């Protein structure tokens, strides 16, 4: 691998449904690459179908010398129109991908746990979502990745 | 159920043909 | 049968077999 | 790959069920190729099985030179008399494939939400379903793109 | 079940280690 | 691969069930063969076991020298004695493969639509199914493609 | 348990694994 | 691969239980073998456990010259003791697999269909199996043949 | 279920990416 | 390969549950090992987890020169207070295994049939199980020969 | 959900995937 | 492969949940290494999901130049508060693994029983789990033992 990802740090952890989503991510290119790496954060908005998948930001890094790289990665909230009133309280899944030539190389996956604060909307929890009273907790000690050999000409 | 939830969002986070550590790090 | 079983039948699909599926080209 | 296909936008989206399908296709050929490009757009008539696949349309594109290429990509609707009652009304999907030397490279697939417009369509749906008021919703925002590898 | 029935003829259809497609073609 | 399939067109298509299977192949060969190829019809009896399969017909093609090819494949209806009988009204598969040296490269598969065409026998099927009643109804439109490397040596 | 999933055993009998199983030689 | 299998003719089918299987083998050696060939018959007595297998008769063939080849394979009837009584009586399957150098490069599999003949023991099948009374059919219309890739 | 005691108990005869025989021999 | 097993032949079979397990085994070396070859028995206590296998037995072969080689190998019987209640009595499995520089090429399985003998305990078994009493018969007809790829350096 | 899938699902935690699992060292 | 694992001593066992895990490992470098070597002590505090995993300990080993060589690793218990209910009493899996350049080639399990040993909390389990009275048992008579193949 051309790329290694070294750490991804997350930032504004925990907060508000509405609020952006900010990783700090450090890499290390071990020779210079001539294309761009193509990273995104990808929202799953449901675990019962990728009909539900939320692409929040897509950025493109290069071109990219050898050595080591850091940037802040930050991408809107979901649209709630979009996610099923059945996923919306409680656990799911965020992800930050990176592709090199259309290669996805890197797959970092965090469990996402959404709730209510309050005792009274946690007990008895409104059959339509209140994402305004919703807080975002990423769980952050617990970073799945995942690297897929790809072909880095 | 519960737990074909689980293996859903698992199967989300790992995508399919790499190997899948826990950190980095 | 389930709703869920439609879901992975629809997922399978828009995959097909062998192949590495993304989100977007992007 | 010596081909890549760098976006897909859904046009005439969402429409009713009997109009045209049109996609404007953004694709990059590395090197000149010698044989043509298969393209080819499938309608998923039901999720239980392929037997009710429709090749709404296919077209060879080619010889293709080196360089950047843009096509829009129409087909007629499927027919609805081989789509299954259970299937007509909610989520399918629709493909959009492409063949090198008949080898599927890219497969970008989109779900496709069929619904009613009318309130008491909407509330009481037909047994029989009425095609003539179904809306066809592509999800534009989420295309879900497959690379084989191929014998280029 | 009326799908484990299509799935079996989808199976007898495809055999294994190939890579089907709708038409020729 | 050494040959390519480019059509198969489905003739007398529906046909009462004991009628013959008529297949109308094209195929290209990019090089010559010295051995022959060998061009089955295999219909599906059942769904639930291979134990249900008839191989209806084989034959050899060849030698086959480099160019376009046609020909037409016939085979005799399957024998309804080895059909279930859970099996012999709805749908089912009828499969065309081709092998060079021993090796399957290509298998193509109609769905096959098994139906009365009495108003009558449609609405209530008899136990013992009669097959001198059903129409076969290839889904001539829905060819499913098969490809598989081999070895052509 | 079920009378398909005799069918399926014996079909795994028949093919052993990692082969290519055909009807007939032929 | 070469050894290449050129058809299996079932011989002495229908027959008995007790009465021994007799398979007419042909096979073609493309070069001069050093190495043996290993012929087994393999009865499935349980399709719910490879535990009830039975190696009927194991051979060895050998040194193989290259050309055509033609040998009768008999094995005598399973011992019914080991077989379940739930599978005694219906649909099992038969083996014939060739290893060259311990390797695996063809099977050859057979539905067998054990029946009684008689009216009364076919419409009341006994609760222990009466193997005196089965008749063995071997599905020979329909072999189901494997060929692995091995180290030649 | 009895099938599955079974199925378990072939799988770890087996051990995975194997080809298992009935005898050496 | 550079090591085939030839046969194993099950001794002191069946035995009481508390006996020793006896395999005279058989194997040809094609060429000289300059590393030792690694034997195990492992006892099956439980379809259901691999937290019950109990390793009876491991033993180091070796140097290993070109030839035919037998030896028998012994390993007393597995500790039932390991061995689950559900799955003492009723059929399991007993696995020989050889590693050949810590990789497996080579795993014979047998079935075990555990029983009492007397027609009492067999027709009424005991909620706890008793050891003393059961009869181990190890299916020695069927011996299950597994063989994997490794590398022989 | 039952306690065999418990089994089997600390069985692929131990395990992982693409590996060769051995009762130890040894 | 060039580095095998040779054995994992499993010290202070049993011990009180709150206690810290301790293991004395033994591997072997059949030539220098340029890069670390990174070892990790994981313990799944559910079966139900790898959500639940707490990295307990991380440790870089480095450079290893050819030899034998032992280390006593150590980590401090699971927090107890990240831990489901219906896991805590029972038996659950606690992982070792060692990549080599961001690749695992080594993953060494063990299953752990977690139960109380006071026979009134025994025969009655509180409904919220008292962690300071259960007891780990790691099994440390069944290493399970996973290699992967990896790029020395």
């Amino acid at each position: 691998a051309k790329v290694q990802v070294n750490n991804v740090v997350v930032l504004d952890n925990p907060s508000p449904f509405y609020n952006p989503f900010q990783f700090e991510i450090t890499f290390e290119c071990i020779e210079d690459l001539s294309e761009d790496l193509e990273w995104k954060i990808i929202y799953v908005g449901s675990a019962e179908s990728e009909e539900y998948d939320q692409v929040l930001d897509s950025v493109l890094v290069g071109p990219v010398p050898a050595g080591r790289h850091m940037f802040v990665f930050q991408a809107d909230a979901p649209n709630p129109g979009l996610i099923p009133d059945a996923d919306a309280v409680g656990v799911t899944v965020v992800l930050i991908t990176c592709t090199y030539r259309g290669q996805e190389f890197i797959r970092v996956g965090y469990y996402v746990n959404n709730e209510y604060t309050e005792t009274e909307l946690r007990e008895n929890p409104p059959v339509k979502p209140d994402f305004s009273k919703l807080q975002r907790n990423i769980l952050a000690s617990n970073p799945r990745v995942t690297r897929f050999h790809i072909n880095w000409e | 159920s519960t737990e074909e939830k689980w293996a859903r969002l698992a199967r989300r986070i790992a995508g399919a043909g790499g190997v899948t550590l826990d950190g980095f790090g």
